[PDB]
Formats: structure tokens, C-alpha cells, sequence
RNA sequence: GUUCUUUGUAAAGUGCCUUCGAAGAGUCGAGUUGUUUGGGAAUGCAGCUCUAAGUGGGUGGUAAAUUCCAUCUAAAGCUAA
RNA sequence: UUGACCUCAAAUCAGGUAGGAGUACCCGCUGAACUUAAGCAUAUCAAUAAGCGGAGGAAAAGAAACCAACCGGGAUUGCCUUAGUAACGGCGAGUGAAGCGGCAAAAGCUCAAAUUUGAAAUCUGGUACCUUCGGUGCCCGAGUUGUAAUUUGGAGAGGG
């Protein structure tokens, strides 16, 4: 939710409403970023997940 | 378009084996593209419209399309790009409420 | 040479053929074409008449290729024909194995009529002729064919 | 990928989102200093467009450029010659604002090479442009073939010779008949045109 | 100063023209210098003809298309007719022109045989063979010299039908000067309520 | 040229079938102003205002509407003689 | 309370870089007037002198949003022409290119926009060692707001 220049991630809603594509707007990308081993990363996604 | 052998007239020129060349993939720089098309799409949704095509709508369903072509043409370049972006203003009416 | 002039010959006379009342000044009537309507307007009309004014239409981007078509007179027609193939073409005036002239690989894109040209058959590959050329070819017993 | 979307975005400049994104950042802009460092793109798209790349050596500075024509700068607005050029207040400076900022931030950054420069936002007043410079000291870009063009001497202040992209549109650099006065260059070709051929056996 | 009947002249020497004054003084300096760096890069590069293969092509500009002249390079459908990649004819010495389209099935035989000819008369050294020194001679275009094809022969049968050429020039003239206003006056004589 | 290397089941090219084919925006273009050009209802450039499209766009040296055609592919970049 | 992130700072922090000179030629900006027009204001001189910024051994331009209208040519540059011509111009004084053609020299290309996604495969720096215009290992860091590979319209890519 906090991408500075926002338009990287302003059609992102859009793109996932029109997809079909469950979206959350969520609190950090320095918190996407420890997900992902980044300092930031804006985004995370899974497209498969263990049974 | 063949020639006629003469150096005058309608198709003047002289009578040569054609050959007609393998299309070159310029001359296809506006081409389809599904991948544009989409994305202009949904850009188009999320960005709104622009004052002036706000102002095009009104026009074309309150004044008529040759006022709206005349405000389209003295906001933009020329005469066919105002055409175009009145069917497209249209188009647009068209999608909205009275599919 | 400088030898050879004639101020060499005016060494010693002090105005140098130039006048003692109408000295040589620098630009007693103007620099180039000045006063061509004032002052020298006798020298403009006589000698120059059309020079001032416009006289038709422009053309803007004007390309003379476009235009590019010497003329050939029928008076030569001839010497096109290779010199030594020129004579046994004179002999043997036929309507078979008529001389085949091609003027527009000579570098003429019209063929007009000027001359006459002898009663043996031609045949003249031009991309123009005068009406009075082909009637002489035609009258030669020779045709005109039209290429590009 | 992204980009696309970026691309096509900043296309429609008078929506709402991007009207209210115009205001916020011009705001911003107007408010920190003339020419500043810039820690990233603000139209990443545009920059890879223009040639940036996410690596050490890549610089993207911000500045404002004073809008407007050129004021004849004579005292009093006297030019002191023949009254076809007593015009004082409507010359235009036949070259881009964006060639201006390019330039000031070169002068600026003169370790770095001015790689290109785009439009981010204005005012009345301002015009705003991000410049995109190449460190060509940095082993990242003396190394990758692909930049270290930029490393050679004769690249130096490309931006104060008119070679980066708004100084050869200025210089009318381009192909044909519209730009016969300026296709190699304007005064080279003048010179040409003004010169006298004389051979040893004169034509 | 307009002094007794001479033709207008139009001498352009009102500016500071002495500035620009190029004598070629260095004509035969630069012709020495020209034909040193051709021997030293006719030395330099591998007995190699000092210059690419170039196609055979049609001048434009009717002024000119009655003639034949080299071009620039042969064209992509040129190369693949004779049966090459364009990147490895623009190592074996063949230009290679991109921009060049074949609308003329002569000119596109002409160049795919002087190709074919190229390919049977040059020898290609391998990389890592012996390929005895072969005797470099320094011009490709003297060695495929271009020439003007031939259209017609010496002597021919008259073959007059009566046609008038002159008269068949009158009317395609005619007939191109009149082409738009009879078509709209069959476009407003189809009106038909 | 001579010799150790052996690169590498890595890399490249080539035929046919099929689905595609992303191609640069305050930019093009337009108005106006100034300058400039041989460029003349406006050659380039620049300021301000307007501001595109994608079978689109630019050019085709007389402004404009209509219908075609031709030719290239901008708004990013390197390059010896 | 602790740990990040973003942005912004500081250090005589580690390593670098810029300035100035020259300036014949080169790339731009800025920019006259004398002069010519037998006066003079547009024009001319001149898109010149002076002023300013910026390079190299050459620079610039350069692989077509070109020229054309042909039976089509095919990056750029330069020469001979085109041509004192088309055109511009108190259509006055004056100015004034370009296409073709012959020749010199020739050379072609690369990014952006693509999911590597079964594996950031990319790179600066520090350090140890070495065969030191660099290499390897290790370690921080840069980087997913995108660094490699793959493609550049002449194409080309994914599948068989
Ligand atoms: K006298
Ligand atoms: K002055
Ligand atoms: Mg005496
Ligand atoms: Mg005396
Ligand atoms: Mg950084
Ligand atoms: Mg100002
Ligand atoms: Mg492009
Ligand atoms: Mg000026
Ligand atoms: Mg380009
Ligand atoms: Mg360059
Ligand atoms: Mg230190
Ligand atoms: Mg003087
Ligand atoms: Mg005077
Ligand atoms: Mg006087
Ligand atoms: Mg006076
Ligand atoms: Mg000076
Ligand atoms: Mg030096
Ligand atoms: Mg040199
Ligand atoms: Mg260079
Ligand atoms: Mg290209
Ligand atoms: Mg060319
Ligand atoms: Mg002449
Ligand atoms: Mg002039
Ligand atoms: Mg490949």
C-alpha cells in the first residue's frame, strides 16, 4: 500500500478484479520485502500452495 | 495496375515481369496486438475520461456529432482525429447505459 | 600577362587612360544593378526589355527529370545506326529485316520530323514522335513503336 | 509485464488519477531544491525507454526550468541597431527547456554523462524534468558492452554539444527535405554552401 | 553600374567569400594518398577483392531507368535465391541491402545469377586449413562487370497495323485528362432516383 | 606457421506446420507568436495553449473536404573510411 | 522495547571524477553594425564578426517516420554536376537549395516494450591468493519499483 510512485501498482486492483484474481492491499513492502529476502518487493504473489 | 508500354497515360510506364515482394513486418506498426488492445482497455476503465472527451459526451448527446466533431477538431490536431475520437466518444456512449 | 596590357603602356601618364575631368571614382552610379529603374533605365529597356516583373506561374519543387526528353530530328535518324551497318541497311530497303533503332537507348525521348530520310524501312522504338516523324517513317515504309 | 501499463498510464495525463498524482508531486517538487538527486525514476518505463537501468552507475536527478520566452537581456530594452531586431520580449531561444535542465544538471553532475532527460511535471512557472546520467567512471558501466560506449572522451558533455535526444531535435537533425538546411549540421552545411571550388585546371 | 549590352550576371561574392576558398591544391597529394591506403588495405585484409559484390539495378527517374547501374547491396529474397544466409554472404563478400525490394522479375534473375556466378568463382578459405595463397585480384566489379541488358535485335519485320502512334499518344493523353470528369458524370448519369 | 591445449552432447545457422508478433506521449499533430529557410496559405527551430491514434502515424514542397495510392516507421541508442 | 523499510543528511569515511589551457579544423547557443540597395525602414551584409558553453584526432552525421512517382533507388559524408537553376525578394538590390546521374569511401547495427519463475541465472566493492589492463574463492552490498540470457521490425518469439 505505500509504493511511491503509485502508478506501478494502481491498475494491480483492476487487473486482479478483471482476472479473477484474489488481491489484498496490505501494510509494507519493506514487509513483502522480508517475505521475499528484499529490502522491498511490492508485491507477493502464489499461484500454487501444498496440499 | 499493369503498365501500358507507353510513356503516357493512365498506367504509363513500361511492361516489367512483376514480382510482388514478401511483405515486411513495418507496414504492421499499428498493428492488432490482443496484448495493446487489453491493456488500453483496462486502462481506459480505471483512468476515467478526460475533461474535454467529458465535455465530447455531452456534446454528442445534447448538440449533435457535427458540434462535437467541431470541438473535437479545435481540441485536437486535425479533422480525421477528431472523427475518430467521436466514434470512439460514441462507442463509448454506446457501452455505457443505452447498450 | 601583365606585360602585354595597357597599363603597362600608361606608365608616365598620370590618369591612367581613366580621364582627367571624369577621374576613376569608385562607384559613380551605383554598385551592381543599382538604379535599374531610375538611372539606368535607358540601358534596362534597351538591351533588357522583360527584365522587371513576373511574367507566369510558379512551380514549387520543380524537377527537370520530370521534363528530361531530347529530341531527335528525322534528318538524322541515321546516325544511331552503327557506321558500318549504316550502308547495307541503305542497300536492301525491305519491309523484312528493317533496321530496328532504339532512340530512347541512344538518349532521345521524342522523334521529331525535321529532315527527310531516305525510302528504305525502320523501324523507330521512341517514347514520343511528331505527327509529321511518324508520317515520314510511315511513308519510308518503316513504323513507329511506342515503348517506355 | 508492468511497464506496459505504465506506458499507457501516463498517456492519459488530464484523468483524475493522474491529474491529483500532477498536483501532488509538482507541490513536492516546487518545494525541494532547483536541481536535486532524485533516488529513483518517477516513470521507471520511461527511463528504460530512455535508456536507465536499475544499476550502479545509472543517476537520475530532478530540475526546474523557468518557463517562458527569451528576454532580450539589453539594458533598457534598447538593441541599438536597425528596427527589424528592436524585438526585446517576444524571442523564443532556439533551444528545448529540456536541453536547459539537461544542461544545468550536467554542469552539476559533471563526473557523470547525461544519458537523456523526460518531462515529469509543471506549472506555469516551472517545467520539470528528470534526467537520467551514466557514471562512466563506475566498473558497472566500463564494463557491460552495451553502455561503456558512453565511457569515450568524445562523449563529454553531450548535452552541452546537443547529441542526447532534445539536442538533435533542436539541431533539426533528421532525414530530408524538410531539414535540408540542418541534415549534417547547419553552419558545416552552409559553409559548404558557401565555399569556393577551385581545381588546379579550372572548370 | 549597368553599363552597354552585356548579359545580367549574377556573381554571388557579396560576402566575406575569400574566407572560403578551397584550392584542390592537394589534388595529386590526395590521389597518392588515395591509392596508398588502397594498396595498404588491399595488403591488410585477406586476399580479398577490395570491394563488396554489388547487385545489378535500375536507375529511377526516366531520365535514367532506360539504363542499368549497381546498387547498394543484394536484396534478402536476391540472397535466399541463391542460396544464402545474409549474414554469412556479408562475410564472403556480398552486399547486402535490407531496404531493396524485388518488383522486377528480371532484375531479381539478374542478381540471383551474378550471385551464383560470384559463388562459383570465389573460394572460400577455411578456418583452420591451408588454402594455398591464391592470388587476391583487387576488383569484384571488374571481375562481374554490370551490363546493360539487351531489349531487341539489330533487324526485324516491319509490323505496321495502321495504328497512328502518334494519335494513340493523342488519346491515352486525352483519355488520362478526361478519366475523373467522365467518371463523375457516369457517377451522376447512374442517379436513377 | 609450430606446439600444449578442446572448447561442447555448449553455442549458432538452415526447412516445413501452427499461434502470435509487445515496436518509445505533454510526444506526434494543431493554433498562435518570434526567429529562420529557396521552402512560397507558413522550411526548420523555440515559447505558450490545445493535445492524438493504432488496418495507426509521418511524408508525398498550393490552403481545404472527400476517395484512393505510394513510401517509410518518429517521439530511445552505437558506429570506421 | 527492539529490528527493518523509505526519504534525507554527515564524515579529512574507501576509491574516483569535473574544473583550467589550447581552441586551425568541429558541435551548439547568442548575435551586430559598417556595407549594398546610388536615399532608406523589409531586405543585404549574415543565419557572418564579437560574446558564451562543449569535444576529438578528426568532430558531426549515419544505417530512413529518406528519396522518389521510376522498369523505381536504398545509412552517412565528401567531390563533379544538378545550378546561379526550382524558389525566395520594397519580385528592387540581391539571394538560392534539393531528387536523379558519375565518382571517392563503404559497414553495419542495439535497446525499451516478453514470466528465468524449477530456482537474479546479473553486477560494484572489500578481503585472501594468483599467472595482475585481469582471474578465482569468500564476504558485505546493489538489485525484483528488474540486474542477466533471449528479440529489434530486415524481423522475431512460443509450440510440433
Ligand atoms: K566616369
Ligand atoms: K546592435
Ligand atoms: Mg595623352
Ligand atoms: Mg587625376
Ligand atoms: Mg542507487
Ligand atoms: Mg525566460
Ligand atoms: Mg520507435
Ligand atoms: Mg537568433
Ligand atoms: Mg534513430
Ligand atoms: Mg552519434
Ligand atoms: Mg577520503
Ligand atoms: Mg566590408
Ligand atoms: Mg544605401
Ligand atoms: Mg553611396
Ligand atoms: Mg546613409
Ligand atoms: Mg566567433
Ligand atoms: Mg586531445
Ligand atoms: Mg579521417
Ligand atoms: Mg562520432
Ligand atoms: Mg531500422
Ligand atoms: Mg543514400
Ligand atoms: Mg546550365
Ligand atoms: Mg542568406
Ligand atoms: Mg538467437
Amino acid at each position: 500500500n505505500d509504493v511511491d510512485p503509485i502508478e506501478l501498482v494502481v491498475f494491480l486492483p483492476a487487473l486482479c478484479k478483471k482476472m479473477g484474481v484474489p488481491y489484498a492491499i496490505v501494510k509494507g513492502k519493506a514487509r513483502l520485502g522480508t517475505l521475499v529476502n528484499q529490502k522491498t518487493s511490492a508485491v507477493a504473489a502464489l499461484t500454487e500452495v501444498r496440499a | 495496375t499493369v503498365k501500358t508500354g507507353i510513356a503516357i497515360g493512365l498506367n504509363k510506364g513500361k511492361k516489367v515481369t512483376s514480382m510482388t515482394p514478401a511483405p515486411k513486418i513495418s507496414y504492421k506498426k499499428g498493428a492488432a496486438s490482443n496484448r495493446t488492445k487489453f491493456v488500453r482497455s483496462l486502462v481506459r476503465e480505471i483512468a476515467g475520461l478526460s475533461p474535454y472527451e467529458r465535455r465530447l459526451i455531452d456534446l454528442i448527446r445534447n448538440s449533435g456529432e457535427k458540434r462535437a466533431r467541431k470541438v473535437a477538431k479545435k481540441r485536437l490536431g486535425s479533422f480525421t482525429r477528431a472523427k475518430a475520437k467521436v466514434e470512439e466518444m460514441n462507442n463509448i456512449i454506446a457501452a455505457s447505459r443505452r447498450h | 600577362p601583365s606585360r602585354f596590357t595597357k597599363t603597362r603602356k600608361h606608365r608616365g601618364h598620370v590618369s591612367a587612360g581613366k580621364g582627367r575631368i571624369g577621374k576613376h571614382r569608385k562607384h559613380p552610379g551605383g554598385r551592381g544593378m543599382a538604379g535599374g529603374q531610375h538611372h539606368h533605365r535607358i540601358n534596362m529597356d534597351k538591351y533588357h526589355p522583360g527584365y522587371f516583373g513576373k511574367v507566369g506561374m510558379r512551380y514549387f519543387h520543380k524537377q527537370q527529370a520530370h521534363f528530361w526528353k531530347p529530341v531527335l530530328n528525322l534528318d538524322k535518324l541515321w546516325t544511331l545506326i552503327p557506321e558500318d551497318k549504316r550502308d547495307q541497311y541503305l542497300k536492301s530497303a525491305s519491309k523484312e529485316t528493317a533496321p530496328v533503332i532504339d532512340t530512347l537507348a541512344a538518349g532521345y525521348g521524342k522523334i521529331l520530323g525535321k529532315g527527310r530520310i531516305p525510302n528504305v524501312p525502320v523501324i523507330v522504338k521512341a517514347r514520343f514522335v511528331s505527327k509529321l516523324a511518324e508520317e515520314k517513317i510511315r511513308a519510308a515504309g518503316g513504323v513507329v513503336e511506342l515503348i517506355a | 509485464g508492468a511497464y506496459k501499463y505504465l506506458e499507457e498510464l501516463q498517456r492519459k495525463k488530464q484523468s483524475d488519477v493522474l491529474r491529483f498524482l500532477q498536483r501532488v508531486r509538482v507541490w513536492e517538487y516546487r518545494q525541494k531544491n532547483v536541481i536535486h538527486r532524485a533516488a529513483r525514476p518517477t516513470r521507471p518505463d520511461k527511463a528504460r525507454r530512455l535508456g536507465y537501468k536499475a544499476k550502479q552507475g545509472f543517476v537520475i536527478y530532478r530540475v526546474r526550468v523557468r518557463r517562458g520566452n527569451r528576454k532580450r537581456p539589453v539594458p533598457k530594452g534598447a538593441t541599438y541597431g536597425k528596427p527589424t531586431n528592436q524585438g526585446v520580449n517576444e524571442l523564443k531561444y532556439q533551444r528545448s527547456l529540456r536541453a536547459t535542465a539537461e544542461e544545468r544538471v550536467g554542469r552539476r553532475a559533471a563526473n557523470l554523462r547525461v544519458l537523456n532527460s523526460y518531462w515529469v511535471n509543471q506549472d506555469s512557472t516551472y517545467k520539470y524534468f528528470e534526467v537520467i546520467l551514466v557514471d562512466p567512471q563506475h566498473k558497472a558501466i566500463r564494463r557491460d558492452a552495451r553502455y561503456n560506449w558512453i565511457c569515450d572522451p568524445v562523449h563529454k558533455h553531450r548535452e552541452a554539444r546537443g547529441l542526447t535526444a532534445t539536442g538533435k531535435k533542436s539541431r533539426g537533425i533528421n532525414k530530408g527535405h524538410k531539414f535540408n538546411n540542418t541534415k549534417a549540421g547547419r553552419r558545416k552545411t552552409w559553409k559548404r554552401q558557401n565555399t569556393l571550388s577551385l581545381w588546379r585546371y579550372r572548370k | 553600374a549597368i553599363s552597354k549590352n552585356l548579359p545580367i550576371l549574377k556573381n554571388h561574392f557579396r560576402k566575406h567569400w575569400q574566407e572560403r576558398v578551397k584550392v584542390h591544391f592537394d589534388q595529386a597529394g590526395k590521389k597518392v594518398s588515395r591509392r596508398n591506403a588502397r594498396a595498404t588495405r588491399a595488403a591488410k585484409i585477406a586476399p580479398r577483392p577490395l570491394d563488396l559484390l554489388r547487385p545489378v539495378v535500375r536507375a529511377p527517374t526516366v531520365k535514367y531507368n532506360r539504363k542499368v547501374r549497381a546498387g547498394r547491396g543484394f536484396t534478402l529474397a536476391e540472397v535466399k535465391a541463391a542460396g544464402l544466409t545474409a549474414a554469412y554472404a556479408r562475410t564472403i563478400g556480398i552486399a547486402v541491402d535490407h531496404r531493396r525490394q524485388n518488383r522486377n522479375q528480371e532484375i531479381f534473375d539478374a542478381n540471383v545469377q551474378r550471385l551464383k556466378e560470384y559463388q562459383s568463382k570465389i573460394i572460400v578459405f577455411p578456418r583452420n586449413g591451408k588454402a594455398p595463397e591464391a592470388e587476391q585480384v583487387l576488383s569484384a566489379a571488374a571481375t562481374f562487370p554490370i551490363a546493360q541488358p539487351a531489349t531487341d535485335v539489330e533487324a526485324r519485320a516491319v509490323q505496321d497495323n495502321g495504328e497512328s502512334a502518334f494519335r494513340t499518344l493523342r488519346l491515352a493523353r486525352s483519355e488520362k485528362k478526361f478519366r475523373g470528369i467522365r467518371e463523375k458524370r457516369a457517377r451522376e448519369k447512374a442517379e436513377a432516383e
